[PDB]
RNA sequence: UCAACUUCAUG
């Protein structure tokens, strides 16, 4: 729910 | 004992072995009325 | 189910003593008083009055466990005074203090009214 | 079910003023103005009248066991 | 339930407006078991004549 | 007569039907009760989409 | 068949031989006491009351257990059975039995479970040795497990409705086992990665932050207040810090006593900056950032998950190499309590504020996610334009989308820095994630500045309708908008798409989650 | 086996210390002569626990080598691990 | 090494509400006078309910809670009674407790609303501040309530019910100018009503030397006694609990000695 | 202008839905041709000429709020938290006590828990309205202090006020309902409903048989500790079997209603319902409407819980540690607004998407009203009178009382009862 | 005071 490379 | 009826709310005397149909109105749900017996309640 | 009566919070119950003392042996002229069925009321007041005593060195108090009723404190004083007698005199003290503000509330509202 | 006696956060007593707030939204005052004239100040006991909710009254709609 | 597929589970976007997005349960099914969103209906059925 | 159909409450077919709500606090009754559920064997039952 | 008697889970192998249902065994929830020692549980007076532990009656026995006898089970510490040497129950819960009362060594006594007693204590899934651990019991009111908070994380337990199982050895033998092999001081460092299993957590790890800055100094009445609940302590008051013109204590000097032995350790802080230890003043740091205890004695810096916390090398794990378990469990313990005390000096709240930056903040976070759209925008003009050329080993499609989530990737992180620096001193987010107790940048920047690019299966949220994303946005939009970039904050609040496409990212979550577990599980089962 | 020609390590293992001294509380909490004068200690935990540490546990731990050789440690002769 | 004379202003006494001033005190003895006046001041409440019928929609023990909670006026006699536990009497007598009775149906149409009017005391002295009145219960046509009450002598730590306190303000320090309590941004916060800054200063200078000293208090009384009683209460028995404590602590040094 | 008027005068104007749909106004679309339409959120902001995204929308939404479900849709500010906190907080409303019907008196279910004062939410969502969640509400507004007061509300539990506790502050009362119907099976063998007798009938109990009338039922009215023996009935032997029922093991209540009826066969049938009032304890569990919950960690009362200038003291002590992982800002955000609601005597709104009404708006009213800004109060620590230094957010905020109780779940077992085929102990 | 089954909840 953050980013790509984060958290969904 | 002494059955209040569910719908007509007039108390009928059931024997045991009896069918549960109140007189004068045949509701088939009886209860059982409150008991003589006292319970105290702390007001807390 | 394992609610405690509420009554435990300040009654005690047969064979409690509501204050023992005991002396603390890791330093001289120092001891611990538990006070049992006792809460925050009476403890800080009892651990400010020995904080203005000038003989006093140590004075602090603690609630062991919340869930539990009890009150310890410790009170350490300058040789050539008791920590016991510094107990005492707080008590006095607490007591001198709340009678005077007794009445003196007493005259503030004979005053508040009747003019 | 009922208005509670007694606020919960302070102790005061608002069982007593339920009735006379519905009267006072009834005449036309708002619910602030209305808890202000009840005596409500601090809004501890302000949300014990503003957000209460009387099913005692849906309640007593059903009829009763024993009559 | 037992399928640990995380395709049928995940939240469609054809979902928008007819099933809860927040509503649903945590466990074997997530994602499965869905709640209708609070304007959406149901067709009954018509005859096509 | 080849059966007996259980009758999803507060339906078309159901008695409690078209009845104002004191109508339907005089047969104990709930006027809020949504129905959509049938009365089998004295159990509330919902048939899930 | 008599195969699928003995076939699976919950056939004769697996289901009743290789586990099974036992006595001797309470369950119920778990709720925090702060006041309890590591090693101490709390058991209700009920489930202490049920169940029992048989001591053999001796000649130095004999008149307690007598007393015990007398009072009966109904009395609570007080006795269920009395087994006689012939192995005969006499049951003392079913009427007096005046003639059966009488003991004599050898007969068992099978007392009620009492304070002092050692019980296992489990929380499922039991992954490692720390998740069964012996706690030596204390009786208090009400009905919930009772247990310290620094001995959550090893049960990886949170008092939200967790509920914990309590087994109780019924031999003495298995009770040295237990205490010995088990017992939760034992148990502080673990094997598997060499570091302590507990640490300092949740208040008590943002307090010891607050605690140990340089700022803190505490009066002569604070200062017994807080002696008084440090029960290593030697009884000498320590010469202040501060001798006049008032006398006033340091948080660190009263730490100090709380450090045991002499207990030599270097850590860092997490804002330590990274240009002190090469520049001047390395050994003044004038943030008080850095962490030396020499001595035993705090002489710098401020604590944190880095040197309370459960890592290698912290001052915890250095107490449990260097002092041993029991100065550690001591250790643990008066941390809690007398930081505990301060916080209720000082306080710690959440609050709006926090959430709130200035006004300059979120202009500057509104322009960077301006100028980062507009690159988006000329990325996309770029490839209708058929400007834009493939990466080695990536498609167009695969190069547009790594291009465009780069910039939207590099947008997020700069508001989150801007967001970031806006916070004060004072801000409690900012406490929290410094201490380590709670939270990460990552929340902070979200909460504050922009919740981010909302992605499903590694990818933005997918044209799930016929060639767009949802269908209030038009076919073929690939802007950040379109396919879930979330440009408002939590604190501002999420715009309906946004909302949809967050609510996406949080389901891929929970599948995640609820998928994960029984792979695990059986992965685990195999190599065990 | 003998006094010579012992290889296991003379340090006794968490495991011989815990399996010792539950076994010799249960001796002396079946009415077994204790060893060691107790200083008003009525625990047989406690009482093994002060046995132990003044050596005076009287049982040989018999370690069985993988080979199926057995060798005879004296409780004394073992290295208290704590 | 004696503990200071303090002094009381009284700014306001009304029937409801007692607003003093006590100076030249100490932190903790202000803070036990406050928590006295919550949790240690003697009252008369209901503690014990028989309920004989009870036909209303609330069932019994909702009916005792109501009941315990509907305060009692408690100004005189509560300092005569004495407690259940202390009184020589099996059960509860005349002088340990207070009589109620409450008889209510419904036999009219319209909807009866038993209130506190409708508990009828034996002692004249307690009644529930009736002298609108509080709802126990809403009865319909054919619904009765019949029940006994005893009221008995107690402190707000064994219940709330026996609070004789709505809420007690208390604030010391009205300008931080020791720093108790430490502003991220002194502006933002609004004034004390007994601040005396002026508009542009938002707290006071830090004054290194100072203690807390003049207490504000602002005791709002339930009604079951005079706000100014609750006060004197309050005091009493503070005092009347350190000399419990003295003597004991004199019987057991002696005891030591 | 025309339908929204007339639908505004809807009773007596007999104008509903329906003649919406009728004029062509309003039109139901499905999936299928929810991919063929252009939709725009609000009229206003997206019809209305500007830098043209769409110049062919072809439909509108009636509110994006109504994309959310039944339980999603009492969540205030859901817009302000995380997702899967929206998720935990439907999951958890379906658990909260209130008045689940207003029947309640007449049904006897099993297991039915209902709350003694239920509250209506000071923050409120629209579309609650048409939930009914006014008419039958599930919770307590409460005033929250969200700090870290003495460590027994670390990890997720809650501080409460013992004192509100003891005034009526979520107290329910729990109903347990049991069934017993005597039947004949063989010829000779038959069940009867009657006082069991220690000499004539075989199998007995150390439990009470007196509290049973003659008829073999307890009177309602009558006090029911755990064991005892609520139905009395007895099988003939072909000299009498016990098969009468018992309380479940600790529920000490008080019996509410017995009914004796008979089913369909003919044969008699009994329902005992047991109430049990349960106030709260310092294990049941609490949960905000924002997907946080906790159980109780411990009870102070008045005196010890830090209070206000005011002398308000909180309800309920939330730990701060809780906020900033699950970045459930809208709790805060609900403080906030239910302060400023209770203050002013309006209800708040918390409709998700309503663009009206920012923080910064909520923060200035608030201001006029005499507090800080953010809703930070200067707290007076309660044991020791010294203000706290860091000044602790309070408000007012809902908060539902779960199903999940700790008495329910308390168990211990020491040779107990064991299994017929594996002999090993019992579950459950 | 049985046992199978299902479903629903709790981590
Ligand atoms: C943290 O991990 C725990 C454990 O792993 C254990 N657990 C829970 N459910 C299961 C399950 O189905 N199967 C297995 N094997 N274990 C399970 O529960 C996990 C977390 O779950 P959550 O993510 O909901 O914890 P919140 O973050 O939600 O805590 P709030 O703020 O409510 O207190
Ligand atoms: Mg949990
Ligand atoms: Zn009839
Ligand atoms: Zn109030
Ligand atoms: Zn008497």
């Amino acid at each position: 729910i953050w980013g790509i490379g984060c958290n969904p | 004992m002494i059955y209040i009826c569910g719908e007509c709310h007039t108390e009928n005397e059931i024997k045991s072995r009896d069918p549960i149909r109140c007189r004068e109105c045949g509701y088939r749900i009886m209860y059982k009325k409150r008991t003589k017996r006292l319970v105290v309640f702390d007001a807390r | 189910m394992n609610a405690p009566p509420a009554f435990e919070s300040f009654l005690l119950f047969e064979g409690e003593k509501k204050i023992t003392i005991n002396k603390d042996t890791k330093v001289p002229n120092a001891c611990l008083f538990t006070i049992n069925k006792e809460d925050h009321t009476l403890g800080n007041i009892i651990k400010s009055q020995l904080l203005k005593d000038p003989q006093v060195l140590f004075a602090g108090y603690k609630v062991p466990h919340p869930l539990e009723h009890k009150i310890i404190i410790r009170v350490q004083t300058t040789p050539d005074y008791s920590p016991q007698e510094a107990f005492t005199n707080a008590i006095t003290d607490l007591i001198s203090e709340l009678s005077l503000l007794e009445e003196r509330f007493r005259v503030a509202i004979k005053d508040k009214q009747e003019g | 079910m009922i208005i509670p006696v007694r606020c919960f956060t302070c102790g005061k007593i608002v069982g007593n003023k339920w009735e006379a707030y519905l009267g006072l939204l009834q005449a036309e005052y708002t619910e602030g103005d209305a808890l202000d004239a009840l005596g409500l100040k601090r809004y501890c006991c302000r949300r014990m009248l503003l957000a209460h909710v009387d099913l005692i009254e849906k309640l007593l709609n059903y009829a009763p066991l024993e009559k | 339930r037992d399928g640990k597929l995380a395709k049928p589970r995940q939240l469609h976007n054809t979902l928008w407006g007819m099933v809860c997005p927040a509503e649903t349960p945590e466990g074997h099914a997530v994602g499965l078991v869905k709640n209708l969103a609070l304007m959406a209906y149901i067709s009954v059925g018509s005859q096509p004549s | 007569f080849i059966g007996k159909i259980p009758i999803m409450l507060r339906s078309t077919y159901c008695l409690l039907n078209g009845l104002t709500d004191r109508d339907l606090c005089e047969l104990n009754e709930c006027p809020l009760d949504p129905g959509g559920y049938f009365i089998i064997n004295g159990s509330e039952k919902v048939l899930i989409a | 068949s008599l195969k699928q008697r003995l076939k699976g889970k919950e056939g004769r192998v697996r289901g009743n031989l290789m586990g099974k249902r036992v006595d001797f065994s309470a369950r119920t929830v778990i709720t925090p006491d702060p006041n309890l020692s590591i090693d101490q549980v709390g058991v209700p007076r009920s489930i202490a009351a049920n169940m029992t532990f048989a001591e053999i009656v001796t000649p130095f026995n004999i008149d307690r257990l007598q007393e015990l006898v007398r009072r009966g089970n109904s009395q609570y510490p007080g006795a269920k059975y009395i087994i006689r040497d012939n192995g005969d129950r006499i049951d003392l819960r079913f009427h007096p039995k005046p003639s059966d009362l009488h003991l004599q060594t050898g007969y068992k006594v099978e007392r009620h479970m009492c304070d002092g007693d050692i019980v296992i204590f489990n929380r499922q899934p039991t992954l490692h040795k720390m998740s069964m651990m012996g706690h030596r019991v204390r009786i208090l009111p009400w009905s919930t497990f009772r247990l310290n908070l620094s001995v959550t994380t090893p049960y990886n337990a949170d008092f939200d409705g967790d509920e914990m199982n309590l087994h109780l050895p019924q031999s003495l033998e298995t009770r040295a086992e237990i205490q010995e092999l088990a017992m939760v001081p034992r148990m502080i460092v673990t094997p598997q990665s060499n570091r302590p299993v507990m640490g300092i957590v949740q208040d008590t790890l943002t307090a010891v932050r607050k605690f140990t800055k340089r700022d803190v100094f505490l009066e002569r009445g604070e200062v017994m207040n807080l002696l008084m609940f440090l029960s290593t302590w030697d009884g000498k008051v320590p010469q202040p810090a501060i001798l006049k013109p008032r006398p006033l204590w340091t948080g660190k000097q009263i730490f100090s006593l709380i450090i045991p032995g002499h207990i030599n350790c270097i850590r860092t802080h997490s804002t330590h900056p990274d240009d002190e230890d090469s520049g001047p003043y390395k050994h003044i740091s004038p943030g008080d950032t850095k962490v030396v205890v020499e001595n035993g004695e705090l002489i710098m810096g401020i604590l944190c998950k880095k040197s309370l916390g459960t890592s290698a090398g912290s001052l915890v794990h250095i107490s449990y190499l260097e002092m041993g378990h029991d100065i550690t469990r001591l250790f643990y313990s008066n941390i809690q309590t007398v930081i505990n005390n301060w916080l209720l000096i000082e306080g710690h709240t959440i609050g709006i504020g926090d959430s709130i930056a200035d006004s300059k903040t979120y202009q500057d976070i509104q322009n960077t996610i301006k100028k980062a759209k507009q690159d988006v925008i000329e990325v996309i003009e770029k490839a209708h334009n058929n400007e834009l050329e493939p990466t080695p080993g990536n498609t167009l499609r695969q190069t547009f989308e790594n291009q465009v989530n780069r910039i939207l990737n590099d947008a997020r992180d700069k508001t989150g820095s801007s967001a970031q620096k806006s916070l004060s001193e004072y801000n409690n987010f900012k406490s929290m994630v410094v201490s380590g107790a709670k939270g990460s940048k990552i929340n902070i920047s979200q909460v504050i500045a922009v919740v981010g690019q909302q992605n499903v299966e590694g990818k933005r949220i997918p044209f799930g309708f016929k060639h767009r994303t949802l269908p209030h946005f038009i076919k073929d939009d690939y802007g950040p908008e379109s396919r879930g970039f979330v440009e408002n904050s939590y604190l501002a609040g999420l715009t309906p798409t946004e909302f949809f496409f967050h609510a996406m990212g949080g389901r891929e979550g929970l599948i995640d989650t609820a998928v994960k577990t029984a792979e695990t599980g059986y992965i685990q089962r195999r190599l065990i | 086996q003998a006094n010579q020609k012992r290889i296991t390590t003379p340090y006794m293992t968490k495991y011989e210390r815990a399996r010792v001294l539950g076994t010799r509380a249960l001796q002396i909490a079946m009415c077994a002569p204790v060893m060691v004068e107790l200083e008003g200690e009525t625990d047989p935990l406690l009482i093994a626990m002060k046995e132990l540490k003044a050596r005076k546990i009287p049982i040989i731990i018999r370690r069985y080598l993988p080979d199926g050789s057995y060798e005879d440690w004296g409780v004394d002769e073992l290295i208290i691990s704590d | 090494p004696y503990a200071n004379q303090p002094t009381v202003r009284i700014t306001e006494l009304t029937d409801e509400n007692v607003k003093f001033i006590i100076e030249n005190t100490d932190l903790a003895v202000a803070n036990s006078i406050r928590r006295v006046f919550i949790a240690e001041v003697p009252i008369i409440a209901i503690d014990w309910v028989q309920i004989d019928a009870n036909s209303s929609v609330l069932h019994d023990e909702f009916i005792a809670h109501r009941l315990g909670l509907i305060p009692l006026t408690s100004d005189d006699i509560v300092d005569k009674l004495q407690y259940s536990r202390d009184c020589t009497c099996e059960e509860f007598c005349p002088e340990c407790s207070v009589e109620f009775t409450l008889d209510v149906r419904c036999n009219e149409d319209q909807t009866r609303h038993v209130t506190s009017r409708d508990l009828i005391s034996n002692s004249p002295r307690v009644i529930p501040v009736t002298s609108d009145d509080i709802l126990i219960v809403k009865l319909r046509k054919g619904q009765e309530l019949r029940l006994r009450a005893y009221a008995k002598k107690g402190f707000g730590k064994e219940h709330a019910k026996w609070n004789p306190t709505a809420g007690v303000a208390f604030e010391y320090d009205p300008d931080n100018a020791l720093r108790h309590t430490v502003y991220p941004k002194p502006e933002e916060w609004p004034k004390s009503e007994y601040s005396e800054l002026d508009e542009d200063e938002s707290q006071a200078p830090y004054d290194p030397n100072g203690k807390p000293e003049r207490f504000y208090y602002n005791v709002e009384s339930c009604g079951s006694l005079r706000p100014e009683t609750i006060v004197l209460s309050a005091l009493s028995g503070l005092k009347k609990k350190l000399s419990d404590l003295q003597t004991q602590l004199s019987h057991e040094i002696q005891s030591d000695v | 202008k025309r339908h929204i008027d007339q639908l505004k005068e809807r009773e007596y104007n007999n104008y509903s839905w329906q003649d919406l749909v009728a004029s062509g106004v309003v039109e139901y679309i499905d999936t299928l041709e929810e991919e063929t339409v252009m939709l725009a959120m609000t009229p206003d902001d997206l019809q209305e000429k500007e830098v043209a995204y769409c110049s062919t929308y072809t439909h509108c939404e009636i509110h994006p709020s109504m994309i959310l479900g039944v339980c999603a849709s009492i969540i205030p500010f859901p817009d302000h938290n995380q997702s899967p906190r929206n998720t935990y907080q439907s999951a958890m409303g379906k658990q909260a006590m209130g008045v689940y019907i207003t029947n309640f008196h007449v049904r006897m279910d099993t297991l039915a828990h209902v709350l003694y004062y239920p509250q209506k939410p000071l923050v409120t969502t629209r579309s609650m309205e048409y939930l009914r969640f006014r008419e039958l509400p599930a919770g307590i507004n409460s005033i929250v202090a969200i700090a870290s007061y003495t460590g027994y509300n670390q990890e997720d539990s809650v501080i409460m006020n013992r004192s509100a506790v003891d005034r009526g502050f979520f107290r329910s009362v729990f109903y347990r309902s049991y069934k017993e119907q005597e039947s004949k099976k063989g010829f000779d063998q038959e069940e009867v409903f009657e006082k069991p007798t220690r000499e004539t009938c075989q199998g007995m109990r150390h439990a009470i048989y007196d509290k049973l009338d003659d008829d073999g039922l307890i009177a309602p009215g009558v006090r029911v500790s755990g064991d005892d023996v609520i139905i009395g009935k007895t099988v003939t032997l072909p000299t009498k079997r016990d098969c009468s029922t018992f309380l479940r093991t600790s529920e000490t209540g008080i019996v509410d209603q017995v009914m004796v009826t008979l089913n369909q066969e003919g044969y008699k049938f009994c329902k005992i319902r047991v109430r049990s009032v349960r106030i709260p304890q310092i294990g049941d569990k609490f949960a905000s409407r924002h997907g946080q919950k906790g159980t109780c960690g411990i009870q102070y009362r008045q005196e010890d819980m830090p209070f206000t200038c005011e002398g308000i003291t909180p309800d309920i002590i939330i730990n701060p540690h809780a906020i900033p992982s699950r970045m459930t800002i809208g709790h805060l955000i609900e403080c906030l607004q239910g302060k400023v609601s209770a203050n002013k005597g309006e209800i708040g709104d918390a409709t998700p998407f309503n663009d009206a009404v920012n923080v910064q708006k909520i923060s200035n009213l608030l201001s006029d009203y005499g507090y800080h800004l953010r809703g930070n109060e200067v707290l007076y620590n309660g044991f020791t009178g010294r203000k706290i230094t860091s000044q602790i957010f309070i408000g007012p905020t809902y908060y539902q009382r779960l199903k999940h109780m700790v008495d329910d779940k308390i168990h211990s077992r020491a040779r107990g009862p064991i299994q017929i085929l594996n002999r090993q102990p019992m579950e459950g």
